[PDB]
């Protein structure tokens, strides 16, 4: 049913999500974690989209409660935008240079990989082959 | 290329400058390096357009624009070096004008033609800020009578109006 | 009639265009996920139904407002409108 | 206070000082049109110039808060309204001969082309 | 010792960049990755979506939002236009003005009933009329400082604002296209800038736009230029399927 | 009142000998056809400004059959003629209300007005 | 230090008896003179430019306080 007030809601969450306070973005995270997974199924993904714009930087956090909230916040809109979307915010800061940031992409990449590890056998990257490994999929191109 | 930005207006952002620029022709730079302690606009800007006659109309256009409201002029980056310049040939642009008469020195304003309003065109004077006095003797000189574009020119110190 | 849908092994639809004048062949709009299809359909001028090698159908639509004729990696891009998990292996679809 | 004739011959708009334009069959027996009421303009007090479109798609006023109106003539509905004048918008004429210009005069002293 | 052995075993941004296939990418970040190699194949895979700007700064997530003054919160127009919006402003007057005394005199002999909830009102603004907000794609995080940012790389010759117009003496609105601009004049008048050969002025060397007048007082379009023998200056300045969706539910 | 008019331009004729009121041919739309546009477009933008009453206009008159020039009447006891085509430039005003003047009609020629 | 002002020309003094007038201390560059063109006459006065700066020093030190036309002129350094 929230099919209906997604709509009108989504302007005054990524006002609350721009910042307020801690307890806004909390907040605001918890309201949007719910949406998702009402909204699993019909379509509204242009907006859950549009909302993971603000949610996502708030990933870098500190304090308990609001790290967990957009935690959650990103498992339900996990399932609700699919995780293609999902491992492409997380792709690049796998490996990146800083070690508070490889461990928060790590952290998300684990819950994204336990709860769906199957459908991302078709979202993987290319990832091409040095000299003595072996690592492109070539199972997969195979024309036919 | 280099455009001084005069009567840099304080306010009026380094953005829309940009923007103007392009709304004009090649918008390459628009940069007002301030002072190291202000932030604000420091009164003359570099402003890039990187073809010379773009920048060149874009100059005589954006002059009189009313920056914070009041006219800022682009240019090229006052004791009378001033030269009146008559029996003009109409037939020039103004960027033509400046490096016509930029050849013995800088000109702290472009050849203002002193032309009838009732048409647009003119009936044949101009008055031209050049960097010196003796600029503009030398100017005036070369081009005392000598050949302009179709009536010959004739040049000296100008007037004070 | 005159748009072409490649259809790539790995990423995706992607949208080309010939103009025959100039007899250019040129991008303006693919997707934003990657697919492995095995077949692909038309279902309008600007829709195309997809399959998948690992079950899923997909319809994927341009907006309504594409700048077809023009001079990460692309332009402008598609949605998604609608997104099925079959079960197996759809090697063809059509539209009857 | 202010009444037009239509391009055609065939209608008189006539601001009515109730914030409607009610329109009269100028051949025909004078009789008031039903189907032709425009609303949603506020004239109260003002004497404001209505006009027409040229190939009658539209009709124009000004209104006391210095803004033009502009109704679709088939439908009745108001397609567009905007601030023209600071204060009350008096004149609204269509100009004869082109499809988009709108010349309107208000009581700030102003007269504005639109396009 | 280890760190200052691996320190020097990392390379120079240039090493990284002339190694590299897509140089795009390449960031002091990478540079300090303890496997640029992957880092840098990574970010320039498809589709995948980079790290928030903010990691780097001091400042907390939108603490920058924190000190510029900011306006609460504009409905939406179809419940603006649904009539209890107007309800809750109107009850919101009423119980500020009220003295504390009155509060509690509404609790008790309560005025019951005030304003009863209008119906197809509002099930017509939800279900009939509700309408599709502007949304961003994939990737566009949402960072501080974001209203700030200047815009730029519109090279094109066409992009006019209204206050440009306005102070540069051109017209605001449909007439921006039958307005040549002041500087589509020394266009006509020596050419269009020499890094910006590949734009065409509208008037000046692109034919008339609609409508547009010939003629030299203020307000029309000139001499297109052309040479002497005819041709123009460049260009032209004068002027010389089934898309139905498959499956869809009206 | 004293009768007193004011002409804006310095030349009354064209490089023809013909006055302001001769309709143009300049201009990309014909202003002598009798026939209406065939479709009419809603304005979006504001392209020109005449200022130069200082008061209220009371009354806008184009020119008959072409509506190349226009009359407005205003507050400040004055009457203006201007030009709705090239640079819209104020052509004439006439002096000799004692009080505003409320309404204007040219003739059908547009020689004359009242 | 070759531009010199000479003024209080008659009427009838031209660019051609200017430059017959100062071609005796040498050769002239340019010559102007300024002209009301409601009148087509000019205002009194002109500007020299002599080729060298000694024949134009030569040429003040001869023809300041002169007689052309009947009357006395004004010649000096212009700038």
């Amino acid at each position: 049913m929230g099919k209906d007030y997604i709509y009108a809601v989504t302007p005054l969450l990524e006002d609350a999500l721009m910042d307020r306070d801690l307890v806004h973005r909390q907040t605001a995270s918890a309201v949007v974690q719910h949406m998702s997974l009402g909204v699993y199924g019909f379509g509204c993904e242009d907006s859950l989209n549009h909302l993971l714009n603000y949610v996502w930087p708030n990933v870098f956090e500190t304090s308990p409660h609001v790290i967990q909230a957009v935690m959650g916040a990103l498992e339900g809109l996990r399932v609700a935008i699919g995780p293609c979307r999902m491992l492409q915010y997380c792709l690049q800061g796998l490996f990146h240079p800083a070690r508070k940031v490889r461990d928060v992409y790590w952290k998300i990449y684990n819950s994204i990989y336990i709860g769906s590890q199957d459908a991302l056998i078709a979202h993987y990257p290319r990832i091409y082959n040095d000299d003595k490994n072996t690592y492109i999929r070539y199972e997969l191109d195979y024309i036919l | 290329a280099t455009v001084y930005v005069g009567g840099l207006d304080e306010k009026v952002s380094e953005p829309l400058l940009w923007e103007l620029f392009l709304q004009a022709g090649p918008v390459v730079n628009t940069h007002m390096p301030k002072d190291r302690v202000t932030g604000q606009h420091q009164g003359y800007g570099f402003v890039e357009f990187l073809s010379e006659e773009d920048a060149d109309y874009a100059i005589k256009i954006m002059n009189m624009i009313k920056l914070y409201g009041k006219p800022i002029r682009v240019n090229k980056a006052d004791v009378g070096a001033n030269i009146f310049i008559g029996n003009l040939d109409p037939e020039i642009d103004e960027k033509l004008l400046y490096d016509t008469f930029s050849a013995f020195g800088v000109i702290l304003q472009t050849p203002k033609i002193m032309r009838d309003p009732d048409t647009g065109n003119s009936k044949g004077y101009a008055f031209i800020n050049f960097a010196s006095f003796d600029a503009s003797d030398a100017a005036i000189e070369a081009m005392n009578g000598q050949y302009l574009c179709n009536r010959p020119i004739t040049v000296s110190y100008a007037f004070k109006k | 009639g005159h748009r072409v849908i490649v259809s790539d092994v790995q990423e995706s639809f992607i949208w080309v265009r010939y103009k025959r004048n100039e007899n250019q062949l040129i991008i303006f709009a693919d997707d934003t996920y990657p697919r492995w299809v095995t077949t692909a359909s038309l279902l309008d001028y600007d829709t195309v139904a997809g399959a998948d090698k690992f079950g899923n159908i997909c319809v994927v639509r341009l907006p309504p407002n594409t700048n077809d004729e023009v001079d990460n990696g692309a332009s402008q891009k598609a949605e998604v409108i609608m997104n099925y998990h079959v079960g197996e292996t759809v090697l063809s679809l059509q539209k009857t | 206070p202010a009444v037009t004739l239509s391009p055609n011959g065939k209608w008189l708009a006539c601001q009515s000082m109730d914030n409607q334009i009610l329109i009269f069959g100028a051949q025909n027996r004078f009789r008031l049109n039903k189907k032709k009421i425009f609303k949603g303009h506020m004239v109260a007090g003002y004497a404001c110039q209505v006009d027409f479109s040229p190939d009658m798609s539209y009709v124009i006023s000004g209104d006391g808060n210095g803004k033009l109106n502009i109704w679709d003539w088939k439908t009745t509905k108001l397609y567009s309204r905007f601030k023209a004048h600071d204060k009350v918008c008096i004149g609204a004429v269509w100009h004869p001969h082109e499809t988009s210009k709108v010349i309107t005069c208000g009581w700030d002293g102003l007269i504005k082309l639109w396009d | 010792s280890k760190k200052k052995l691996r320190r020097m075993n990392r390379f120079t941004v240039a090493e990284l960049k002339q190694l590299v296939a897509r140089p795009d990418v390449v960031e002091m970040h990478d540079v300090t990755a303890q496997d640029p190699k992957l880092l840098v194949h990574l970010k320039a895979t498809r589709n995948s979506v980079p790290v928030p700007r903010h990691w780097c700064f001091k400042r907390k997530y939108l603490q920058g939002k924190r000190g510029i003054e900011k306006p609460p919160f504009e409905l939406p127009d179809f419940i603006k236009r649904t009539g209890i919006q107007e309800m809750r402003e109107a009850l919101q007057e009423k119980e500020e003005q009220k003295t504390m005394k009155s509060k509690m005199r509404e609790k008790v002999r309560p005025k019951m009933g005030k304003i009863d909830i209008d119906y197809q009102k509002l099930h017509d603004a939800f279900f009939k009329w509700q309408t599709k907000p502007k949304l961003t794609i994939h990737g566009d995080l949402y960072y501080e400082g974001k209203e700030f940012e200047t815009r730029l790389k519109e090279k094109k010759p066409g992009d006019l604002s209204d206050e440009l117009r306005i102070s540069l003496g051109m017209p605001v609105g449909p007439n921006a296209h039958k307005v040549p601009p002041p500087w589509l004049i020394a266009m006509q008048r020596y050419g269009p800038p020499p890094s910006y050969p590949n734009l065409k002025i509208p008037g000046l060397n692109s034919p008339i736009p609609e409508s547009c007048s010939f003629g030299y007082h203020a307000g029309g379009w000139g001499k297109p230029p052309v040479d002497e023998t005819g041709k123009p200056l460049y260009g032209d300045v004068f002027g010389t399927i089934d898309r139905t969706p498959w499956g869809e539910l009206e | 009142g004293e009768e007193k008019t004011i002409l804006h331009v310095k030349e009354m004729y064209d490089y023809q000998g013909r006055s302001y009121l001769h309709i143009p041919q300049d201009v990309g739309v014909n202003l002598r056809s009798t026939m209406p546009p065939e479709k009419c477009y809603l304005p979006k933008k504001q392209i020109h400004v005449w200022s130069g009453h200082t008061k209220g206009v009371s009354a806008v008159r184009l020119f008959p059959l072409s509506g190349h020039l226009l009359l407005s009447c205003s507050m400040d006891c004055k009457i203006k003629l201007w030009e709705v085509y090239g640079e819209r430039r104020c052509l004439r005003t006439f002096i000799g209300h004692s009080k505003a003047v409320r309404d204007i009609c040219f003739n059908t020629a547009g020689t004359q007005f009242l | 230090k070759r531009v010199l002002y000479v003024g209080g020309l008659a009427e009838e003094v031209d660019d051609k008896v200017l430059h017959a007038a100062f071609i005796p201390f040498g050769d002239i560059t340019d010559i102007q003179i300024p002209l009301d063109y409601e009148t087509e006459k000019h205002r009194g006065f002109a500007f020299v430019e002599f080729e060298l700066a000694e024949d134009a020093a030569a040429a003040i030190d001869n023809m300041n306080e002169s007689e052309l036309f009947g009357r006395t002129i004004r010649v000096n350094l212009a700038k």
